[PDB]
């Protein structure tokens, strides 16, 4: 499979600025010029959200102020700005191979 | 709209077998594959396998191959999970999750509510 | 809302078509008539190996969901079509050949696979040169063959179509090789034409005997297959000024024109396959492990209308209004337009044969 | 020399059985003008892994051609099919050994396939088999103009030139003292 990595595992930042996230993977994700990486949200106690997909597309129906990019191994996303709504953890997954693995997860505050 | 909605709590003492259901009453219930994922207490997920109504075919991860199963109704429109043999590290919460059939990728958009077992 | 098609497109390097207009291929029929949406996956290859092949299809399909391949190449062969027969078998895929080797028609193809080719088949081929024989008044001929395979079946469909006409037919007879048993055989022709039935190689040879002997001229009229005649501007150093030969449209048929009618036809099997049965076949996992049996897309192709003109298929992979044209060697030694093949019935230009000299 | 001889069996005897074949076929027709080899696998259970197997392990050898035997459980008839199709890519003659079906004997389909059975004990058809293969061998280098065969079948998208010419050197032969009599092939590679 591909085995995922999030740094860091606890975030703390100040409202109004920025805030990001980086997600490297073991092996290339790449499909003939489309690289499969997928951003979540989860809220406590809820399903996730689906932010990003193919690590450049947001996704309609969400805040403009969310954002990723990347390709190859390494991959990012960064928000701006801070608002209430950074309070969930975060998530990224490939589907380059199957099954399909995850992250680990990264929490803000 | 599309809409999935699962079982409730579940509880028993050590040894017994579960059952999930998972209700679909948005759309035609035997073209979109149904997904199931696991989540432990908070550090991360896993996939268990998925089912296509339609035809009727399944897959497995190499990891649950054995422990769980996973059967269709197609006249209910209920998607049904079937654990054995439960152990101290089975409880976990479980969602029901299907894709939109218009993307080259394989992700996730629709979610259950999900139901939390305890042994 | 409907689902959509995910097709990946495997074309040849030296075909002057870049990638970019493959996945925009979309754009010049602003999705036509297509019932369903298409993801287009585009891969260039230049020349295919056993391994090369099954690397390259285990790969996409280890990626994403794939619903279809249109494969065209620029290799010469048949054993692209064999291996394309036998991954189609392998992995439950429709598979479309539109130019190249896969082009290739081959016969009895495994009945569990769903391979499908864009080519005429030798039946229709004698057909057409049946017809061009009766429309120039050349009711009596003879038939020279040999043992490379197919003759049997070439001189059984002559005959049965000969014997059914209000025409009246006349032919001579039927020499078949196995100077001094074929010496006989090559004294007993007088007839003006003479349906020829062997590869390249012998065709040289045999033609060769019948001029230096004195079967070439002013009136005899040598017509060939399209097994004869394949690669154009290889002509050989004796061919007689004035052959005819029957060919796949390769002057007018463009690749940007078959793909997209590949298209057309996987999207409306695809699209008649959801209507009766509400899921869609797709491949398997992948290729490494260890039937499909409710239904597949082998009978909702039987007919198949797009975009106006018929691309339906037969019961045996093959087309039914294949776009066969008219070639002859004129006297600045290379291949010629001399008629078409549309509907049911030829049309020449012509419609008076001009004499063509040989050999100055 | 050296030339090597490609075989697909089912057992791990027939190996030994193959070998010791081989190193009869030596010390029969003599030695210092031509030598043989015996490489050989055995059977996959699914059709693409034999067929990369005998891609990435037979061809890269140089063999110049192939025996395919039945496995013993019959879990498919068409088991030489890939054999057949990526040794005819390259015009590698195949002998098949016990294979009894009609579809073989189109020569369209399959172009290098010849059968010492007409299709309507294993160990007696692998001593007749290399009798004859390695009787054409030693008749086929007497002449000149031939050219070795192909290695791997990544970097090589042409064909064998003298391919054909093995083929009818192949076909027209007699084996004399066969345990089965004279092995004597038709024109399209059957008895
Ligand atoms: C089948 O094959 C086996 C093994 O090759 C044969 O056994 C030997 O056959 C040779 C040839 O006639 C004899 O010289 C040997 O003496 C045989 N072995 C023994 C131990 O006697 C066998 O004869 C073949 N025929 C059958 C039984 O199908
Ligand atoms: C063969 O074709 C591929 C296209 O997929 C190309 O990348 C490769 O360089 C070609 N090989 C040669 C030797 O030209
Ligand atoms: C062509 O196919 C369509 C598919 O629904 C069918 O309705 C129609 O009857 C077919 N035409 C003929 C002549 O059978
Ligand atoms: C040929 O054209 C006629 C005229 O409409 C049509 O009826 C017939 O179906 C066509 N047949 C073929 C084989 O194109
Ligand atoms: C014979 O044995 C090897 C392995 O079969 C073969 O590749 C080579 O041609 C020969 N090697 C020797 C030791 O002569």
């Amino acid at each position: 499979d591909i085995v995922l990595t999030q740094s860091p595992a606890s975030l703390a930042v100040s409202l109004g600025q920025r805030a990001t996230i980086s997600c490297r993977a073991s092996e290339s994700v790449e499909y003939y010029g489309t690289t499969l990486m997928q951003w979540y949200q989860q809220k406590p106690g809820q399903p996730p959200k689906l932010l990003i997909y193919a690590a450049s597309n947001v996704d309609s129906g969400v805040p403009a102020r969310f954002s990723g990019s990347g390709s190859g191994t390494d991959f990012s996303l960064n928000i701006h700005p801070v608002e209430e709504d950074d309070i969930a953890m975060y998530f990224c997954q490939q589907s380059r191979k199957v099954p399909s693995t995850f992250g680990g997860g990264t929490k803000l505050e | 709209q599309v809409q999935l909605q699962q079982s409730g709590a579940e509880l028993m003492k050590p040894g017994a077998s579960v059952k999930i259901s998972c209700k679909a009453t948005g759309y035609t219930f035997r073209s979109y594959w149904i997904e199931w994922l696991k989540q432990r207490p908070g550090h991360g997920l896993e996939w268990i396998g998925e089912i296509l109504p339609g035809s009727g075919r399944t897959n497995y991860n190499e990891k649950f191959k054995g422990k769980a199963t996973i059967t269709a109704d197609t006249s209910s429109n209920t998607a049904y999970m079937q654990l054995s043999s439960l152990t101290s590290e089975d409880s976990a919460v479980y969602y029901c999750t299907r894709s939109r059939g218009t993307m080259i990728t394989r992700e996730f958009t629709y979610w259950g509510q999900g139901a939390l077992v305890t042994v | 809302g409907p689902p959509a098609l995910n097709i990946a497109v495997l074309l040849g390097h030296s075909h002057d078509v870049t990638e970019r207009e493959l996945r925009n291929l979309w754009g010049p029929e602003q999705a036509t008539g297509l019932p369903l949406d298409v993801n287009v996956v585009a891969l260039l290859m230049n020349r295919t190996d056993p391994k090369s092949l099954i690397t390259h299809v285990c790969d996409l399909m280890s990626g994403a969901r794939i619903h279809g391949l249109v494969f065209g190449d620029d290799t010469d062969q048949e054993a692209v079509a064999q291996m394309l027969d036998f991954i189609s078998s392998q992995t439950f895929i429709p598979i479309l050949g539109i130019h190249g080797g896969a082009s290739m028609i081959m016969a009895d193809k495994d009945p569990t696979s769903t391979f499908f080719q864009f080519g005429a088949s030798i039946q229709q081929q004698a057909t057409v040169m049946l017809k061009i024989m009766q429309d120039y008044d050349w009711h009596v001929f003879s038939l020279v063959t040999t043992i490379f395979p197919g003759y049997r079946d070439f001189i059984s469909f002559i005959k049965t179509t000969v014997d059914n006409s209000f025409v009246g037919w006349d032919m001579q007879n039927v020499i078949t090789l196995d100077d001094a048993k074929t010496q006989v055989q090559l004294k007993k022709i007088h007839s003006s034409v003479i349906l020829l039935y062997c590869s390249k190689d012998e065709a040289v040879l045999i033609l060769s005997e019948a001029r230096s002997l004195g079967l070439t001229g002013y009136d005899f009229f040598w017509i060939v297959p399209s097994l004869v005649s394949g690669n154009t501007e290889l002509i050989p150093k004796e061919f007689p000024s004035g052959l005819i030969s029957v060919s796949y449209d390769d002057w007018d048929y463009s690749l940007e024109a078959r793909v997209r009618d590949g298209l057309g036809i996987l999207t409306t099997a695809a699209s008649s396959m959801l209507e009766k049965f509400s899921y869609i076949p797709e491949a398997k996992a992948s290729c490494y492990g260890q039937e499909t049996p409710l239904h597949t897309l082998h009978q909702f192709m039987v007919n198949v209308t797009w975009d106006g003109k018929d691309l339906s298929f037969t019961e045996e992979g093959y087309q039914v209004h294949p776009r066969l044209v008219v070639i002859v060697l004129n006297k600045d030694r290379e291949w010629e337009k001399v008629g078409k093949w549309e509907n049911q019935t030829l049309s020449l230009r012509h419609a008076v044969w001009p004499r063509y000299k040989s050999f100055s | 020399k050296i030339v090597n001889i490609g075989a697909v069996l089912s057992t791990r005897k027939h190996e030994q059985m193959f070998r010791e074949a081989v190193n009869q076929a030596n010390k029969r027709h003599g030695s210092w003008k031509i030598q043989l080899n015996a490489t050989s696998v055995t059977h996959k259970p699914n059709a693409i892994q034999m067929a990369l197997s005998v891609c990435e392990d037979l061809i890269s050898s140089q063999v110049y051609a192939i025996l395919v035997s039945h496995p013993p459980t019959p879990n498919d008839h068409f088991t030489p099919t890939p054999v057949s199709y990526t040794a005819g890519f390259y015009r590698i003659p195949v002998l098949g050994l016990t294979t009894r079906m009609s579809i073989y004997s189109d020569k369209s389909i399959h172009l290098s396939f010849l059968r010492t059975v007409p299709p309507y004990n294993e160990s007696a058809h692998i001593s007749d088999a290399v009798g004859v293969v390695a009787q054409a061998v030693h008749e086929l280098l007497e002449k000149e103009n031939i050219t070795d065969p192909p290695r791997g079948c990544v970097g090589n998208t042409n064909i064998w030139k003298t391919g054909p010419l093995f083929k009818r050197v192949l076909m027209s032969s007699k084996y004399a003292d066969g345990v089965t009599g004279r092995v004597e092939f038709n024109e399209d590679g059957d008895r």
